[PDB]
RNA sequence: CCCGGCGAGGGGAGUGAAAAAGAACCUGAAACCGUGUACGUACAAGCAGUGGGAGCACGCUUAGGCGUGUGACUGCGUACC
RNA sequence: UGUAACGGGGCUAAACCAUGCACCGAAGCUGCGGCAGCGACGCUUAUGCGUUGUUGGGUAGGGGAGCGUUCUGUAAGCCUGCGAAGGUGUGCUGUGAGGCAUGCUGGAGGUAUCAGAAGUGCGAAUGCUGACAUAAGUAACGAUAAAGCGGGUGAAAAGCCC
């Protein structure tokens, strides 16, 4: 039984999280919190936090053992870009793009 | 057994019972045809090489289906002058199925 | 277009394309590059070809048995429930009735009904005689048009 | 119907011995080149290596006419700027024998990997003896 | 100093190829406590081989 | 009036698309790429269907100077022995029975070397 | 912002540019 | 004889030529004008 | 109701014809970025295709063999305006 | 810059001269099939029907014939909630522009035929507008006056408070 959560509009870029969530791929959830919580990047704390509502969702609305579980789908999607105005010199402006994301985990027993 | 004979303006090695597209012939979709201009028999160790074609021999097809190939596109384009063409081509053809081969 | 005549960057210097205006055909929100007028579509035909053209019509409508000729069209009173009564008796329904007169009870019933339509001889047309399906002539509106058309 | 081709792995590949004694080295090399192709073989196809194995013996007692013991001359280049080098046919005999029948051969062959792959096939030896007895190889006189 | 061509998103890749992070192999276990920390680091309660380093 | 030309400047762009799949990066997802594609696929299928009627008689060819030189005779004796036989055997048949009926090859190359004789 | 934008561009070319870096006239 | 039965006489509708929508229509890139000359330029052209 | 910071965001439940109509809301193309599967790819040189073509995977099938995807190797081949 | 003045390997002929027979070799010629143009001729034209020859590289450019789009009439007609347009696939079809059918999405309009009118077809214009890439998770994070610790609050403290 497949149970999702997501963290949409994630304030983080897709590449600086893929390399978090392609290390809990296919991997139990006990040992993809260890290596989330031993990880120090702040998408960690972003991905830990989907996969925990995920785990909860499943064993709340889905009546799943928590053992069992296992991460089978994990991907994250690109986001709206808000964009801002940087001023450089000599009067010349950048638009930076300030990156945006949609973490997704999927956790089954499967 | 095989044959060699000359149909389309062109050769076909051919043994009975095979089904063999020709180039398209003028006759119907169920009819019989003889292919009595043969250039060559091989029945084993037992050949006889047609020294214009082979005098006694034919071979016996019935027509199977009439058709139009595979649609291919030519195009034509010169670079840098202006010019372009499109043409498209099917070739009509006829399957035929070996009744035999009368030696 | 409501804009300004002012070059929107200078010719050179600037990476960007030559400009002069905004207004612009090739800029969004410029102008059209070819925009219309308010222009008169009439066309002139002679005379004699409009004339050519009814005698045409009007023995095509002969030869097809379109062409219905009576010797009165009268409704009693100005009712559409009458005027669908006699075009059913009549066995009609997508009809062009020509009346050598002027009835007002007769155009009254056949406002509402948009298969039937009711002109005076002298207001009649091609387009009408051939979208119509059959047409209903009075003999007196025969003999006008008639003379009309010589 | 379609034209036959050869597949890798239905082909059979055969082992041959050819003494180099004495042979012109060029008119050597072509039937070498020939029989490693594959163009000796009604199933020659060109994208296929359908040649044979061949071990090459004596290398060191190849012939060739004229003064070209003395005056054919085998350049190369180190990659490096002055890097290029040179060697004779009878320095390149003593020092390295084998080389000068690789070269020809590799000059003869195509060029691409199949024709690098026919050349792993040919195996030269300066003297008269080899290892590949358990191939069963049998003698070819070019 | 610039480009004269856009690389593609293979080259891209092969770029990022490199970039993965690499997990942490295996957590140590306290032997007093049985939870679970980073080898030679404390433990979140303050343990550390077992004794109670650090109270809290 | 206004024509508004969406609709099919979309299906115009996809029917090159769609001819361009399998093409590396922009030549099968960019139209500017692909419709520059498409044309040199279609110069080069106008050219190689003469260069396979090229191509298969130079297989054909260096398969009969295989099995005559495995019967004992040269291409060019047997084909001139083949015409003073009068034999019309195009070299397609000759290539398919050098591979797989090399008895009637070599009654081939008999026939042909009597003509010579 | 394209009116942050309209900065951008009103004088990210009204900046004018500076000029040729190489004191050459190819003369 | 209907509205959607009338067709005109032959060659009284001539189409008309359009200049510059492809190579395939003849009246291509430049449209009968040539190149680079003031007779190809807009309002181009002397007088009589 | 639940995870979460009395968050954001999401999973449920419920409304509704429809929530892949949930307010960042009709339809939702392309560029662009991803996850999954098949095939190929780490001795191999160039407008990246085309002609041939092995093998692999997948469907149909009277096995007949056709399709489909990939494409080892190989001939030719220096974009458009 | 590197053999570098046979294309290379290599050749004492695999060089040259002479003679001869073979063969390879082009989109040339021939064969088979198919399309179209222009002329003959005959029919008896539906003004085109056999046969017949011959032609068919092509820029600027001239001429001829068409596809499709939007809108008007035909149309108070026809199709359509038993699912329109549009989007995405597949299959078929035509010499081509293109056409048809259908699966999924979508959830309300579409329109034959024959005529008519055009804001009628885009890859380029250092084209215009919007969106997304690239370089690249790179440079940089704005004076080299300088920070360290304890406690607190808090989901969390190098930066807040003491
Ligand atoms: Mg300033
Ligand atoms: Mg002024
Ligand atoms: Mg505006
Ligand atoms: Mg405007
Ligand atoms: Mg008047
Ligand atoms: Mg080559
Ligand atoms: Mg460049
Ligand atoms: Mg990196
Ligand atoms: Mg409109
Ligand atoms: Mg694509
Ligand atoms: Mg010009
Ligand atoms: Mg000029
Ligand atoms: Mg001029
Ligand atoms: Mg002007
Ligand atoms: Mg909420
Ligand atoms: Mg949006
Ligand atoms: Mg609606
Ligand atoms: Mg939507
Ligand atoms: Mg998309
Ligand atoms: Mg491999
Ligand atoms: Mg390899
Ligand atoms: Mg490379
Ligand atoms: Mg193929
Ligand atoms: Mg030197
Ligand atoms: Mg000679
Ligand atoms: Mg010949
Ligand atoms: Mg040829
Ligand atoms: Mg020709
Ligand atoms: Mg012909
Ligand atoms: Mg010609
Ligand atoms: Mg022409
Ligand atoms: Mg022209
Ligand atoms: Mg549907
Ligand atoms: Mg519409
Ligand atoms: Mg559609
Ligand atoms: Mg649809
Ligand atoms: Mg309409
Ligand atoms: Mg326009
Ligand atoms: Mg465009
Ligand atoms: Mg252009
Ligand atoms: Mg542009
Ligand atoms: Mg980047
Ligand atoms: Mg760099
Ligand atoms: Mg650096
Ligand atoms: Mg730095
Ligand atoms: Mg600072
Ligand atoms: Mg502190
Ligand atoms: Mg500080």
């Amino acid at each position: 039984m497949e149970t999702i959560a997501k963290h949409r509009h994630a304030r983080s870029s897709a590449q600086k999280v893929r390399l978090v969530a392609d290390l809990i791929r296919g991997k139990k959830v006990s040992q993809a919190l260890d290596i989330l919580t031993y990880t120090n990047k702040k998408a960690a704390v972003l991905v830990k936090k989907v996969l925990e509502s995920a785990i909860a969702n499943a064993e709340h609305n889905d009546g799943a053992d928590i053992d069992d579980l296992k991460v089978t789908k994990i991907f994250v999607d690109e986001g709206p870009s808000m964009k801002r105005i940087m001023p450089r010199a000599k009067g010349r402006a950048d638009r930076i793009l300030k990156r945006t994301s949609h973490i997704t985990v999927v956790v089954s027993d499967r | 057994m095989y044959a060699v004979f000359q149909s389309g303006g062109k050769q076909h090695r051919v043994s009975e019972g095979q089904t063999v597209r020709l180039e398209k012939l003028d006759i119907a979709t169920g009819e019989t045809v003889e292919f009595a201009e043969v250039l060559m028999i091989a029945n084993g160790e037992e050949v006889k090489i047609g020294v214009p074609f082979v005098d006694g021999g034919v071979i016996k097809a019935e027509v199977v289906a009439h058709g139009r190939g595979e649609k291919v596109k030519i195009v034509k384009f010169r670079r840098r002058k202006h010019y372009r063409k499109q043409q498209g081509h099917r070739q009509w053809f006829t399957d035929v199925k070996i009744t035999g081969i009368s030696a | 277009v409501t804009g300004s005549g002012k070059k929107p960057w200078r010719q050179k210097g600037t990476g960007r394309a030559r400009s002069g205006s905004i207004k612009s055909p090739i800029w969004r929100s410029g102008g059209v590059t070819f925009a219309a007028r308010p222009q008169d579509h009439s066309q002139k035909v002679n005379k004699k070809m409009y004339r050519g053209a009814l005698k045409s019509i009007l023995s095509e409508l002969v030869r097809q048995d379109r062409l219905i000729v009576v010797e009165k069209f009268s409704v009693e009173a100005p009712k559409t429930k009458l005027l669908a009564q006699k075009l059913k008796d009549m066995a009609l329904e997508d009809v062009l009735i020509i009346t050598g007169e002027l009835d007002e009870n007769l155009f009254l019933a056949a406002r509402n009904l948009h298969k039937v339509d009711v002109r005076d001889a002298t207001g009649i047309d091609p387009v009408s005689l051939i979208a119509f399906d059959k047409v209903v002539m009075t003999a007196d509106a025969v003999k006008q048009v008639e003379e009309m058309l010589a | 119907m379609k034209t036959f081709t050869a597949k890798p792995e239905t082909v059979k590949r055969d082992w041959y011995v050819v003494d180099a004694t004495g042979k012109t080295l060029g008119r050597l090399a072509t039937e070498l080149a020939r029989r490693l192709r594959g163009k000796h073989k009604a199933e020659y196809t060109p994208h296929v290596d359908t040649g044979d194995y061949i071990i090459v013996l004596n290398a060191d007692k190849v012939a060739v006419t004229g003064n070209k013991r003395t005056d054919k001359v085998y350049y190369h280049h180190t990659g490096h700027i002055g890097g290029i080098k040179q060697a004779t046919f009878e320095e390149m005999i003593a020092r390295r024998p084998e080389r000068v029948i690789e070269i020809a051969v590799k000059g003869m062959l195509p060029k691409g990997p199949l024709g690098r792959a026919m050349f792993r096939k040919l195996k030269v030896y300066a003297g008269n003896e080899h290892n590949h007895a358990a191939q069963q190889p049998q003698v070819l006189d070019i | 100093a610039v480009q004269q061509n856009k690389p593609t998103r293979s080259k891209r890749g092969m770029r990022r190829s490199h970039d993965a992070l690499t997990a942490v192999t295996s957590l140590s276990v306290d032997k007093t406590s049985g939870e679970k920390h980073l080898r030679h680091h404390i433990t979140a309660d303050g343990y550390y081989r077992g004794r109670k380093v650090i109270a809290k | 009036a206004r024509v508004k030309r969406g609709v099919i400047a979309r299906a115009r762009h996809k029917k090159i698309l769609k001819q361009a799949k399998g093409y590396y990066g922009a030549r099968s997802r960019v139209y500017r790429v692909a419709f520059q594609a498409v044309i040199k696929a279609g110069q080069y299928a106008y050219r190689d269907r003469r260069q396979r009627k090229r191509q298969f008689r130079q297989l054909w060819i260096a398969r009969i100077n295989a099995a005559a030189r495995q019967n004992g005779i040269s291409y060019s004796k047997f084909i001139n022995g083949l015409k003073k036989a009068s034999v019309e055997i195009d070299r397609k048949i000759l290539a398919d029975i050098a591979v797989f009926d090399k008895v009637a090859f070599t009654a081939l190359v008999e026939k042909a070397k009597a003509a010579l004789a | 912002m394209s009116g942050k934008m309209t900065g951008i561009v009103k004088w990210f070319n009204a900046d004018k540019g500076f000029g040729f870096i190489t004191p050459d006239d190819g003369s | 004889m209907r509205l959607n039965t009338l067709s005109p006489a032959e060659g009284s509708k001539k189409a008309g030529k359009r200049l510059g929508r492809g190579i395939g229509s003849g009246l291509g890139k430049t449209g009968g004008r040539g190149h680079k000359g003031q007779k190809s330029r807009s309002g181009g052209g002397v007088r009589r």
